């Protein structure tokens, strides 16, 4: 279970739909040093609590709006955390997806989706008809 | 003529309308709604 | 320094979720509204599904005779006009029932998507089974023709009906 | 003097023949 | 899913995986560069084809490439 | 030196059992054979028995009404020829839906004997609940009769429909 | 007379049936056979 107390708010109309009970629903959870006020990614104004808030999100991109811009960037905050939650009640925690945020460096992390060639050397698509492959995936 | 219910007054067709729908329309289903009211279960 | 004042706030979270896209408002949470909404027969407590479609189809039926019957095309004659009126009711209701079945075909597949899903809480949307919109669908469209019919039966003995309610058929 | 009664029917019936067809060669492009 | 390639000419300036608004992209560890990272796609399926990263990549041509691909709730952005 | 040659026949044993009565013919196993046999609504998935009975008896009351309309012996006065094509569907589908009680009550008593036993497995006939049969009956009944009227204001309005099918209704 | 659709072609009841069926008698049906088609589960 994710703790945490949502953040001040009266209700909004931005909040989540029919997929956050069918599909799947993310939550953005963070501690605060003051209760102070921020922008709900989905508009109107909130007010963060004293200690830590949790706050249920409909898209992954309002956590990454919300933490990103607002929390990092406006409040000074870097230990927020976002989790995918499904129907059946699971809950992953994916960003940040291994403790250390994505634009710094870390180790042991592997090359996804590389491509071991400049992007001109690419091969033309009549190589690769009927075959399946994507100019892109060639290898 | 004075062989049926007739209105020199404006909007004759309202008593017209209006006696049924009070008297014996509506009476029916206003019964009803206080018969739901005094069984409700506490 | 910071007073949201939520606790003297006349429109609150709608049933107390701040996150669920929806308001307290007279219109979806006032005493009046949620009485007359939740006792409609798409709602009422208790209701068999043929019943909640027999009430609907009744209602709608009825009324949906008027309009062709008053400033349709055959409008001229009292006869003329009262069949295209029924015609007409017939024809949307039966347009509407196919596509409540085609509707109960194509949702109910395995786990149903979006608000028919096993895991969806849409308080708005309760027929939950494929075998309720099928009785629905029956209500309905039987309701839809008696009400269309008793229609027509009233407006093509609104000559009678008319001496009926004046007194005119106690002169004899 | 255009086509008869007769006429149309026949032609009504002949139809059917690339009816059925169409309908045979439109489920097999569909496999 | 969209398909998000990093080729060989990444410098590891980090600007794509700032830039990414649903962290599909991350720094790895690399040698082909000065920075001795390069960037990397694990997260497509969160990828919403927006192509800020392309945008943020000072490279040319780009080092990284977004191929729009099969759509889904979240790459089409639906909160619905 | 024996070849059945099975294996290139284009008449194949039914669902892959050679001793089950029936052959894999285009009249039995064919794509559109299946797919229209199976999609009436005494076959179609997840239907309701009320709603099967009512789409039923909705096209059986309403072609049932005609026979007696053209070669019937009120058939010389439009009016009395429209009356008994509907009396004679009435008849018919009320015949009709007191044997499908008395089927059902006799049928279901206990385990019910031959193609309804618990054990059968007769493709063909589905219903095997009593309680099925009931809501089946109660759906033919009412669409037959919806099905026979509509035909019936149809022909009783065929001077109307006529001329609306025409145009006729727009000179004034 | 010019007050009425007629046919002085052979069989002129088949457009006074064929085009009801075709435009708003049938289509329906077709749509809902085409809206089953294309909403079917894999
Ligand atoms: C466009 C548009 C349009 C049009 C056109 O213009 C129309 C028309 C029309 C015409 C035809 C008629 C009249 C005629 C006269 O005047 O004369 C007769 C009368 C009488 C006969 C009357 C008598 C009396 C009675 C019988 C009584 C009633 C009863 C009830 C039903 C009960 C109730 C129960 C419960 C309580 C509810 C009518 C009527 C109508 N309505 Mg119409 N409409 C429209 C609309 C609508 C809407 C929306 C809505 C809502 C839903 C509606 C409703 C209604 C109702 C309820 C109704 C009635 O009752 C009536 C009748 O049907 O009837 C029979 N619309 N409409
Ligand atoms: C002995 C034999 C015999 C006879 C005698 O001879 C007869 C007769 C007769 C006469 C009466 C009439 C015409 C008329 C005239 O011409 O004119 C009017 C028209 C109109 C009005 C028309 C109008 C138009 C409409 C309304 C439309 C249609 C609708 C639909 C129903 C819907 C559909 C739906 C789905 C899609 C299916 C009739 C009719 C008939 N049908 Mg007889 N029939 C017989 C048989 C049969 C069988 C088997 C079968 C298959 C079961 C059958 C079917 C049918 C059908 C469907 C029908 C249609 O509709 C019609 C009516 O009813 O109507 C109203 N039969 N049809
Ligand atoms: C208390 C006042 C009062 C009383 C006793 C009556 C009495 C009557 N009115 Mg009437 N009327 C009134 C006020 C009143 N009117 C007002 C203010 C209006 C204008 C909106 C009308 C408009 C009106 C029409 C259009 C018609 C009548 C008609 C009638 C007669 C049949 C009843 C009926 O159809 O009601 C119809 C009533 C209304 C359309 C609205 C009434 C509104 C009043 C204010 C409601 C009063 C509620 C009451 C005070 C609470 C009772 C509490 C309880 C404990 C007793 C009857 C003689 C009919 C008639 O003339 O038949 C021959 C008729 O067709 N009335
Ligand atoms: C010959 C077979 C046949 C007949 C007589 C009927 C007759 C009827 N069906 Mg039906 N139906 C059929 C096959 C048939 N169906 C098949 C195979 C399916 C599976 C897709 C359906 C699915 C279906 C649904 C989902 C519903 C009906 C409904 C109805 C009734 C209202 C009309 C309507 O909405 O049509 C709809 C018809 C279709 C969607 C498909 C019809 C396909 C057949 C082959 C049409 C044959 C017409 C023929 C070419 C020309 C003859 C008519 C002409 C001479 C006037 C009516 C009694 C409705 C009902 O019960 O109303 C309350 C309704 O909701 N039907
Ligand atoms: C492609 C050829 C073609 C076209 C465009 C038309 C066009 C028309 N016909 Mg027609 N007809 C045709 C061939 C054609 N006809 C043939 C070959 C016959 C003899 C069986 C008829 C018999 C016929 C009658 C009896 C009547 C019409 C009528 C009509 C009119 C109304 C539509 C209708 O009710 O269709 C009715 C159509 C049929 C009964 C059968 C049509 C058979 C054709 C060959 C089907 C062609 C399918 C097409 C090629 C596939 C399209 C693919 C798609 C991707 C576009 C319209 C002007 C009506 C009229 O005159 O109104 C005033 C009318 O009552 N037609
Ligand atoms: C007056 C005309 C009114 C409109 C035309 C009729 C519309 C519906 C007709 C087809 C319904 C049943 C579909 C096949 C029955 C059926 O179940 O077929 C099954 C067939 C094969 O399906 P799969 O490959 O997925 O395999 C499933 C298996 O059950 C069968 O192999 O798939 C189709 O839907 C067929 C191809 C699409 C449809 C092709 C075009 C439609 C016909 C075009 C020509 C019309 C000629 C008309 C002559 C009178
Ligand atoms: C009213 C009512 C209701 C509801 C209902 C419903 C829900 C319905 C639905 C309905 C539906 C759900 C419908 C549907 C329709 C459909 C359509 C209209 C379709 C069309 C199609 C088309 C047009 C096609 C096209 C195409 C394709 C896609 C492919 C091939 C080519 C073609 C062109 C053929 C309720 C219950 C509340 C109550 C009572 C009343
Ligand atoms: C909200 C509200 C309102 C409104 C209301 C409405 C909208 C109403 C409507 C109403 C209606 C719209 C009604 C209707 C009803 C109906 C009926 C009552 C029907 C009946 C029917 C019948 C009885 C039938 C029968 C039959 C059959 C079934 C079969 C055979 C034939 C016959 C015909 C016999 C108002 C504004 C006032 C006020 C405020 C609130
Ligand atoms: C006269 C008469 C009669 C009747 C008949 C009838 C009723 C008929 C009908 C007819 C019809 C009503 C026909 C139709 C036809 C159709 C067609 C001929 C179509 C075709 C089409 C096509 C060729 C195309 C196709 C395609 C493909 C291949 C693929 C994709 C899709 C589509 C569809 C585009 C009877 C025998 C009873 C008796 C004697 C006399
Ligand atoms: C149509 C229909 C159907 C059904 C059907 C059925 C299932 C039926 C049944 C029916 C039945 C189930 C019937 C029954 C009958 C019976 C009878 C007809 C009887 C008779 C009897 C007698 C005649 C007697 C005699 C005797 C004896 C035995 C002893 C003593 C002496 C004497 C002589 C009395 C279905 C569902 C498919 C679909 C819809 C439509
Ligand atoms: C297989 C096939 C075929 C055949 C077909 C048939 C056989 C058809 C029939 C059809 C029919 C035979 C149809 C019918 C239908 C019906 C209907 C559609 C009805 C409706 C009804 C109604 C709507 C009613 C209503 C009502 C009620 C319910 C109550 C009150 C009164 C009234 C009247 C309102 C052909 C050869 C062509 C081609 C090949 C294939
Ligand atoms: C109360 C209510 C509501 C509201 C509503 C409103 C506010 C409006 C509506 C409206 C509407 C919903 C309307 C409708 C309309 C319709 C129409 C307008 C139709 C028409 C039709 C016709 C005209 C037809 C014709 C025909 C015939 C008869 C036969 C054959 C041929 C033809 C096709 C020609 C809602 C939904 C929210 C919810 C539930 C309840
Ligand atoms: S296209 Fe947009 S969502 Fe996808 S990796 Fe690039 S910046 Fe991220
Ligand atoms: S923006 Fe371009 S150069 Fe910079 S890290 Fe990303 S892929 Fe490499
Ligand atoms: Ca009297
Ligand atoms: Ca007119």
């Amino acid at each position: 279970t994710l703790e945490g107390q949502t953040p001040i708010f009266g209700g909004g109309t931005g909040g989540l739909l029919t997929k956050a009970e069918r599909e799947e629903k993310y939550v953005i959870t963070w501690t605060s040093p003051k209760e102070q006020v921020f922008e709900m990614p989905t508009g109107g104004s909130a007010i963060m609590r004293q200690g830590k808030n949790k706050l249920e999100i409909a898209r992954k991109e309002y956590g990454i709006a919300l933490g990103g811009q607002q929390l990092r960037a406006k409040f000074k905050i870097n230990d927020y955390k976002i989790y995918r939650v499904y129907p059946n009640g699971e809950t992953q925690m994916i960003h940040p997806a291994d403790g250390v945020f994505p634009e710094k460096v870390n180790q042991g992390r592997p090359k996804v989706r590389y491509v071991d060639r400049n992007i001109g050397s690419n091969p033309s698509p009549a190589k690769l008809k009927f075959s399946g492959v994507q100019p892109y995936d060639a290898p | 003529d004075m062989t049926q219910l007739t209105g020199s007054y404006a909007a004759s067709w309202l008593p017209w309308i209006m006696i049924p729908l009070i008297f014996y329309i509506l009476p029916f289903p206003v019964f009803a709604l206080i018969f739901i009211w005094i069984e409700k279960e506490a | 320094k910071l007073n949201y004042r939520l606790d003297t706030d006349p429109v609150q979270p709608y049933k107390g979720d701040p996150f669920n896209s929806n308001f307290s408002t007279a219109i979806t949470d006032s005493p009046l509204a949620r009485a007359f909404i939740n006792n409609l027969p798409a709602y009422r407590k208790g209701l068999t599904p043929f019943m909640r479609g027999l009430e609907i189809g009744m209602a709608h039926g009825y009324f949906l005779v008027g309009p062709e019957v008053v400033v349709g095309p055959l409008r001229e004659t009292a006869h003329g006009a009262n069949l295209s009126g029924l015609i007409t009711a017939i024809y949307i209701a039966v347009s509407a029932c196919l596509g409540i079945s085609i509707f109960a075909i194509t949702t109910f597949q395995g786990d149903p998507r979006g608000a028919y899903g096993s895991t969806s809480k849409d308080s708005l949307r309760p027929l939950r089974n494929r075998d309720e919109w099928y009785q629905l669908n029956g209500g309905i469209f039987l309701g839809a023709m008696g009400g269309a019919v008793f229609a027509y039966l009233l407006l093509e003995n609104f000559d009678a009906l008319d001496s009926i309610l004046r007194g005119g058929v106690n002169v004899n | 003097m255009n086509i008869s009664d007769t006429q149309v029917f026949v032609a009504l019936v002949v139809a059917l023949l690339p009816g059925l067809l169409a309908f045979r060669l439109a489920t097999e492009l569909y496999k | 899913s969209h398909t998000v390639k990093i080729y060989d000419t990444c410098i590891g300036c980090t600007q794509c995986v700032r830039a990414c608004p649903t962290d599909v992209l991350e720094m790895v560890p690399w040698d082909g560069c000065k920075a001795a990272q390069i960037a990397s796609s694990p997260r497509t399926e969160d990828c919403v084809g927006c192509k800020r990263c392309e945008t943020a990549c000072p490279t040319d041509f780009l080092s990284i490439r977004v191929y729009l691909g099969a759509e889904t709730t979240r790459s089409m952005g639906l909160a619905y």
